[PDB]
RNA sequence: AAUGCGCAGAUACCGGGAGGAACGCCGAUGGCGAAGGCAGCCACCUGGUCCACCCGUGACGCUGAGGCGCGAAAGCGUGGGGAG
RNA sequence: GCCCGGAUAGCUCAGUCGGUAGAGCAGGGGAUUGAAAAUCCCCGUGUCCUUGGUUCGAUUCCGAGUCCGGGCACCA
RNA sequence: GUGGUUCGUGGAGCCAUGGGGGAAUCUGGGCGGACCACCGCCUAAGGCUAAGUACUCCGGGUGACCGAUAGCGCACCAGUA
RNA sequence: GCGAGCUAGCCCUGGCCAGGGUGAAGCUGGGGUGAGACCCAGUGGAGGCCCGAACCGGUGGGGGAUGCAAACCCCUCGGAU
RNA sequence: UGCGAAUGCCGGCAUGAGUAACGAUAAAGAGGGUGAGAAUCCCUCUCGCCGUAAGCCCAAGGGUUCCUACGCAAUGGUCGUCAGCGUAGGGUUAGGCGGGACCUAAGGUGAAGCCGAAAGGCGUAGCCGAAGGGCAGCCGGUUAAUAUUCCGGCCCUUCCCGCAGGUGCGAUGGGGGGACGCUCUAGGCUAGGGGGACCGGAGCCAUGGACGAGCCCGGCCAGAAGCGCAGGGUGGGAGGUAGGCAAAUCCGCCUCCCAACAAGCUCUGCGUGGUGGGGAAGCCCGUACGGGUGACAACCCCCCGAAGCCAGGGAGCCAAGAAAAGCCUCUAAGCACAACCUGCGGGAACCCGUACCGCAAACCGACACAGGUGGGCGGGUGCAAGAGCACUCAGGCGCGCGGGAGAACCCUCGCCAAGGAACUCUGCAAGUUGGCCCCGUAACUUCGGGAGAAGGGGUGCUCCCUGGGGUGAUGAGCCCCGGGGAGCCGCAGUGAACAGGCUCUGGCGACUGUUUACCAAAAACACAGCUCUCUGCGAACUCGUAAGAGGAGGUAUAGGGAGCGACGCUUGCCCGGUGCCGGAAGGUCAAGGGGAGGGGUGCAAGCCCCGAACCGAAGCCCCGGUGAACGGCGGCCGUAACUAUAACGGUCCUAAGGUAGCGAAAUUCCUUGUCGGGUAAGUUCCGACCUGCACGAAAAGCGUAACGACCGGAGCGCUGUCUCGGCGAGGGACCCGGUGAAAUUGAACUGGCCGUGAAGAUGCGGCCUACCCGUGGCAGGACGAAAAGACCCCGUGGAGCUUUACUGC
RNA sequence: CACCUCGAUGUCGGCUCGUCGCAUCCUGGGGCUGAAGAAGGUCCCAAGGGUUGGGCUGUUCGCCCAUUAAAGCGGCACGCG
């Protein structure tokens, strides 16, 4: 589901906004919001280190739980599903029975009211977090820790999902949303299911302005600049690349591979 | 039109003030030179 | 025959794994559906049909311009998938 | 107007260390066919563009000339 | 691998040292320009040490130094207006 | 070494946009149907929507050219949730 | 140590010259006063201008400019008796207004800690930091000049100490709260405004009329408690309790109950309200201005009505909308003869700012500069509305040179007979059109548009009839939206002012946007969207020596790089070269390893030099892949039963020889190609043909509705644009009085022609003209001014940029 | 060709304003004619005056349209910013 508009203005022809039906709560859990410093892409020197960033709606950080083992075997009821302006996904507010409230990244299918729980115990059901080694092979699963206790870091964008393919000693074979096959330690937690809000990939921003609201400033092609600024700058009219296509910092940008070859993690990877 | 001097008493002391100079070794040397030359005022004259 | 593949270790053989598609024998000149069409197996939801009985209604029938629905393959859109 | 390249069998073209130069197609003569093709056997003519010169000897080396092809004719 | 020295890799030692290796206590070590032999000189890896030397914000004494466009930017309430 | 008191970007916190038009979705009612899709109304009040001041601009032209002005003036023009 | 030159330096003084100017075309005139002196100062009257300002109040900036008295040398574009000027004196009063003895934001700083040759860089807490949060004063009067500051009235806050009454009190710790977007919006109010036949008030009856419910003026403001009238906020109890980094009785969670669109508690706003103030016109006062009186002033009724208030109100939407304290609650130590809470008393309540300017003569612009500068108020009538336009109140101003005059010419403006784009690069410019209502409206379309398409009709006033609303009551009044019919006057009724010219057809770009501050606004950039590529998270990438930071408190529906640029239909072949990707073999290859073997010295033991195999990475070579990677995408000859042409063939070369579609194009040289269309006539334009000098598919190809201060062509309407000019207005130009520059300048006593001359002579030759000096004008010459030519060359000058130039990092 | 001008002699066209030359486009005078007349042809004299309005292109030029007695060519820094 996704909203379209009649062409009562240009850029409303193709504009498309998400479907907020699964949304239950408007204002957030006051005890669970922090402010987030907006960088505009500048580092701790006052310098831009990521270009074309800034502006965009003021946002309030929803502090969210990516380590789920700190409440082992304590269950919780799914209280709400709310908009989170800081990720592609939607977050679910859950009330633990002991009275703590936390934000979970809401899997697809999960709806208000159900029990959820984390721990080696847990039933293999959507929303439940478990160490990988106790999650049956071929189960789609998200929010995966990459090393034990370092927090979930894999598949947390809308509609993403890993899938368990097999086991090897202390590690288990994961297929990530990027098709890469990686071994992850068995003790790494992962709430089962896929991320959902799966129609995120179909929203069509529509106009230049909508890009600004997400804090995305205009992005100018190298070809549009002069040689001082970019390898593609200059020429007379238009001009083809005239050399291997390159970034503003002069490195090739078609095909040129950049992962450090000598990386220790190479031992635990097997695909693309 | 809008010229280059837009006076702002905070700006002036925040930028060229005595406490401003004294932090950077570049600015402490500004005072050094200004005193050695015997300027009547090392720092710009400002009014809080 | 050659392209091609092959000592950078191929074909042929064993073991492990990934993946998609189609369902051998049964299988028939057989069955079902209005047609297009339907084939591994399990469950759920569901359509038509036949027979037995002679119980109910009482001609409530037949056809059917338009209209509406279905419609092999190829093809098109958005996504996914992609072994042959 | 200024430079570079080429010109060889009827056509399109290889080629040379300075001596008698070949390929494919076309064409000719024979064969196969009822008859044409396709197929098979057999056959080059070349004054290697003009002119001058180096040679013992020049298609070959050299200098000009006709002709063609290509690039140029900028600041103005 | 370099710096210093007159020494720019040169036959390139000496002194210094970022990296590696890594001793000995006088029958020990370093040096005399690759190296070896002889013959000599010195005693590393701890420290201190006046004077003779440098300078002129300041005081004085001089001038074949200036004399108000000169002489310090300023002889005058100038690093001021 | 001094500069973002001009200018460009971003960050924090405040403020501004007269008055008109247009009339999306959604509602609600009616039709429609096996159920729908859909259709009509009324309500509703969306939009880098429309006209237009403030405000932000600077299209064309004229003037100005030791200027009122080291970039101004007049008419005209663009944007104006 | 001798100056004439260096566009030399410093200074002085000339020339131009009594010349240009005297700084908005909002505008002046007279009378009186003052003074040595008056267009310019004071006062009166008349006149003009602003009035969403050119009036009033904050903030920043400025810093005595404020007020008074005395001055006029200079500053004032003239004058000056005046001043924002000179001299002197005076002037700015706060527990409540702003800020600090409060909070935190970005950011800064910064114990701990991390980093860096030094200087220094980072950095959790903490601290600092405000136009954000928190917090108690309104109104009048008074001064020459301050006032929410002094005074008056009424009302608050905090601290301290006492009583009295309550209660387990008690943090920098826990929780609640503070606390939040955009758009639209209900009800009830308030500000503010209009009317009144009513209340009050000096007065007036003019000039034909009017002694009238005549005209003119005014009819309010602050206000505790308590009362209302609106609204906002909030459930009440009991159990369980593992969470809120100790503990909580508090919060959260669970389970019970009662309660529930409310109530009840609160809290704000509004009204009333003790009391306290104000209180016009006009008239007389002598003030530059205030006073007196009006007066015992009146102080009411109705209507319009916020964008403001109740306010944390409501609805919708997506881009999802600070923090911290005050505040409440909770408990921890500690203490409970403490403490806190609640009232009521008395006391105590500090620092700084406070003048004046403040859309401007006091700020920023060298100037009393036609520029620039944020917040609030900003009345009335009319015009559909409105902050729009015209007039006008309060208030403020006539712009610090004037007086004449009535040429050319200039600027700004008005009109123009006939024609109507003939002007010209171009309708440049100017015209035309213009508001509201109603009728009507095409191709095409992405179904929204195109549309304000186009094109019309109406618009004033009078009388009669008449329907709804809102407020009152269902009624009158007052408003608001209308509808019907008769008729009046002018050239004209959106009678002034504000207020689209329209159509057709191409190019480019989808679109709103963005840009060369200050000669380019565009077909350029951006843009949603498409593709390629990188990147498994201590991510890639970027900044930094580093620590660290951004990425991102994100995680492949994510992030970076590159191109292409809505959308539609599409994006062909070539991987030989270059690039990227894959290749655990081979060749080569540096240090290192390894030492066959040579060598120097030694009597030797030795010490010390080289050193061949062979083992040695990346890279290169090599083998593959790869096109939305850099890029590339043929020639000649022949041939069809008229000619012509060539579907067909031959052959050379290549990595392969350009597919669709487009094509004399933003590309076409020849070129004004050729044909058609438009026109009387068309180097342009439009349609076509293809011979494409030299299109062609993401440096995208061909189209496309809508959009465009883009660029081209056509037409209608309408014009001084033109035939082709005329008249007029005003501001200048001119004359007089006042003040009085500038570039430039070898010196000048500075004519024409024909020659000559360094080749374009006032200056030389001959000849010819010609009394001395001005003023208004024009620009042919002084190879006129201005800038050490920007083109061109040179210099073994310099800089920006590129790369398979060299060499480095 | 490189003589003045690179411490600057603004460059095409148009508009405005002309002025001169004559190798005459017209008008005026004439000889010859393969001149009947009329109209021409060509050469001679002659510079007084005249020498049109539009379409196209920046164009000069040129080509067209409609006329005309004719729609002259040149020079004046390809006259004149
Ligand atoms: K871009
Ligand atoms: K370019
Ligand atoms: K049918
Ligand atoms: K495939
Ligand atoms: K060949
Ligand atoms: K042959
Ligand atoms: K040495
Ligand atoms: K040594
Ligand atoms: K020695
Ligand atoms: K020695
Ligand atoms: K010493
Ligand atoms: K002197
Ligand atoms: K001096
Ligand atoms: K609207
Ligand atoms: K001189
Ligand atoms: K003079
Ligand atoms: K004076
Ligand atoms: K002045
Ligand atoms: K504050
Ligand atoms: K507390
Ligand atoms: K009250
Ligand atoms: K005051
Ligand atoms: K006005
Ligand atoms: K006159
Ligand atoms: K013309
Ligand atoms: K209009
Ligand atoms: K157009
Ligand atoms: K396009
Ligand atoms: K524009
Ligand atoms: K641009
Ligand atoms: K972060
Ligand atoms: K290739
Ligand atoms: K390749
Ligand atoms: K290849
Ligand atoms: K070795
Ligand atoms: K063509
Ligand atoms: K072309
Ligand atoms: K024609
Ligand atoms: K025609
Ligand atoms: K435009
Ligand atoms: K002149
Ligand atoms: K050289
Ligand atoms: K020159
Ligand atoms: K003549
Ligand atoms: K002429
Ligand atoms: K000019
Ligand atoms: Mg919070
Ligand atoms: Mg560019
Ligand atoms: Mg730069
Ligand atoms: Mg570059
Ligand atoms: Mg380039
Ligand atoms: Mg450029
Ligand atoms: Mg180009
Ligand atoms: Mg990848
Ligand atoms: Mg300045
Ligand atoms: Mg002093
Ligand atoms: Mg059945
Ligand atoms: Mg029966
Ligand atoms: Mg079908
Ligand atoms: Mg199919
Ligand atoms: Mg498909
Ligand atoms: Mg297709
Ligand atoms: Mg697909
Ligand atoms: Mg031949
Ligand atoms: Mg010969
Ligand atoms: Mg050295
Ligand atoms: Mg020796
Ligand atoms: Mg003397
Ligand atoms: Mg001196
Ligand atoms: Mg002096
Ligand atoms: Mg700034
Ligand atoms: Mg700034
Ligand atoms: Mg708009
Ligand atoms: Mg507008
Ligand atoms: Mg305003
Ligand atoms: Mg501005
Ligand atoms: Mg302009
Ligand atoms: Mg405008
Ligand atoms: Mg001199
Ligand atoms: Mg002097
Ligand atoms: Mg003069
Ligand atoms: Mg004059
Ligand atoms: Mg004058
Ligand atoms: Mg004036
Ligand atoms: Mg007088
Ligand atoms: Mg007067
Ligand atoms: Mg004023
Ligand atoms: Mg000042
Ligand atoms: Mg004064
Ligand atoms: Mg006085
Ligand atoms: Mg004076
Ligand atoms: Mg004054
Ligand atoms: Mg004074
Ligand atoms: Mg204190
Ligand atoms: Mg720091
Ligand atoms: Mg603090
Ligand atoms: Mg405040
Ligand atoms: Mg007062
Ligand atoms: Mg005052
Ligand atoms: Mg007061
Ligand atoms: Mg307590
Ligand atoms: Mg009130
Ligand atoms: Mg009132
Ligand atoms: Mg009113
Ligand atoms: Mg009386
Ligand atoms: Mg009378
Ligand atoms: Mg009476
Ligand atoms: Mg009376
Ligand atoms: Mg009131
Ligand atoms: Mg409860
Ligand atoms: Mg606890
Ligand atoms: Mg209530
Ligand atoms: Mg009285
Ligand atoms: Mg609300
Ligand atoms: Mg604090
Ligand atoms: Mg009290
Ligand atoms: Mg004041
Ligand atoms: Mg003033
Ligand atoms: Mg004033
Ligand atoms: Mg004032
Ligand atoms: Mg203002
Ligand atoms: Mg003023
Ligand atoms: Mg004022
Ligand atoms: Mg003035
Ligand atoms: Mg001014
Ligand atoms: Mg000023
Ligand atoms: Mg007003
Ligand atoms: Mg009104
Ligand atoms: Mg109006
Ligand atoms: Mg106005
Ligand atoms: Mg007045
Ligand atoms: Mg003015
Ligand atoms: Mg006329
Ligand atoms: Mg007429
Ligand atoms: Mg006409
Ligand atoms: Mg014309
Ligand atoms: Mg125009
Ligand atoms: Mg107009
Ligand atoms: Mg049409
Ligand atoms: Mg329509
Ligand atoms: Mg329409
Ligand atoms: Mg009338
Ligand atoms: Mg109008
Ligand atoms: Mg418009
Ligand atoms: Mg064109
Ligand atoms: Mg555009
Ligand atoms: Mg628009
Ligand atoms: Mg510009
Ligand atoms: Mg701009
Ligand atoms: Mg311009
Ligand atoms: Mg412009
Ligand atoms: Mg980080
Ligand atoms: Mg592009
Ligand atoms: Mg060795
Ligand atoms: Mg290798
Ligand atoms: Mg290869
Ligand atoms: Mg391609
Ligand atoms: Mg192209
Ligand atoms: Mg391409
Ligand atoms: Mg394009
Ligand atoms: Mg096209
Ligand atoms: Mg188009
Ligand atoms: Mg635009
Ligand atoms: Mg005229
Ligand atoms: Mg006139
Ligand atoms: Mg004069
Ligand atoms: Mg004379
Ligand atoms: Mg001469
Ligand atoms: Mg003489
Ligand atoms: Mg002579
Ligand atoms: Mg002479
Ligand atoms: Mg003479
Ligand atoms: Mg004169
Ligand atoms: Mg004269
Ligand atoms: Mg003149
Ligand atoms: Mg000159
Ligand atoms: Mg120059
Ligand atoms: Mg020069
Ligand atoms: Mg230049
Ligand atoms: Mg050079
Ligand atoms: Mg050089
Ligand atoms: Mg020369
Ligand atoms: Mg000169
Ligand atoms: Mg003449
Ligand atoms: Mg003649
Ligand atoms: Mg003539
Ligand atoms: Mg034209
Ligand atoms: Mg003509
Ligand atoms: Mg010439
Ligand atoms: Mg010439
Ligand atoms: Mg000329």
């Amino acid at each position: 589901a996704v909203k379209k508009f009649k062409p009562y203005t240009p850029s409303r022809r193709f504009m498309t906004v998400a479907d907020f039906s699964e949304i239950t709560k408007t204002e957030p859990e006051k005890s669970l919001v922090k402010p987030l410093k907006k960088t505009g892409g500048r580092n701790n020197q006052g310098r831009i280190t990521v270009r074309f960033r800034g502006g965009g709606h003021k946002r309030l950080y929803r502090i969210i739980d990516f380590k789920r083992w700190d409440k082992v075997g304590i269950p919780a009821k799914v209280a709400a599903i709310e908009y989170d302006p800081n990720r592609s996904a939607r977050i679910a507010l859950l009330h633990y029975v002991d009275g703590e409230k936390r934000y979970i990244i809401a899997p697809d299918g999960l709806q208000v009211g159900q029990q959820v729980v984390a721990g080696p115990d847990a039933p293999i059901q959507v929303g439940n977090a478990l160490p990988l080694r106790f999650i049956p092979v071929g189960t789609v699963v998200h929010a995966v820790e990459l090393e034990p206790k370092k927090g979930a870091k894999l598949a947390r964008a809308a509609g993403t999902s890993a899938q368990i393919q097999g086991r090897e000693g202390d590690y288990v074979i994961l297929r990530l949303p990027s098709g890469e096959l990686r071994k992850v330690h068995g003790e790494c937690y992962a709430t089962v299911g896929a991320v959902g809000n799966a129609d995120h990939k179909n929203i069509v921003l529509g106009k230049a302005g909508r890009s600004r609201w997400l804090g995305r400033r205009p992005h100018v092609r190298g070809a549009a600049m002069n040689p001082v600024d970019h390898p593609h700058g200059g020429g007379e009219g238009r001009a083809p690349r005239g050399r291997p296509p390159a970034s503003p910092w002069g490195w090739q940008t078609k095909g040129l591979k950049t992962r450090k070859r000598r990386k220790p993690s190479s031992r635990f990877i097997i695909a693309r | 039109m809008k010229r280059t001097w837009q006076p702002n008493r905070r700006k002036r002391a925040k930028t060229h003030g005595f406490r401003a100079r004294m932090r950077t070794p570049g600015g402490r040397k500004v005072l050094k030179r200004r005193r050695q030359k015997g300027r009547w005022r090392l720092t710009p004259a400002v009014r809080k």
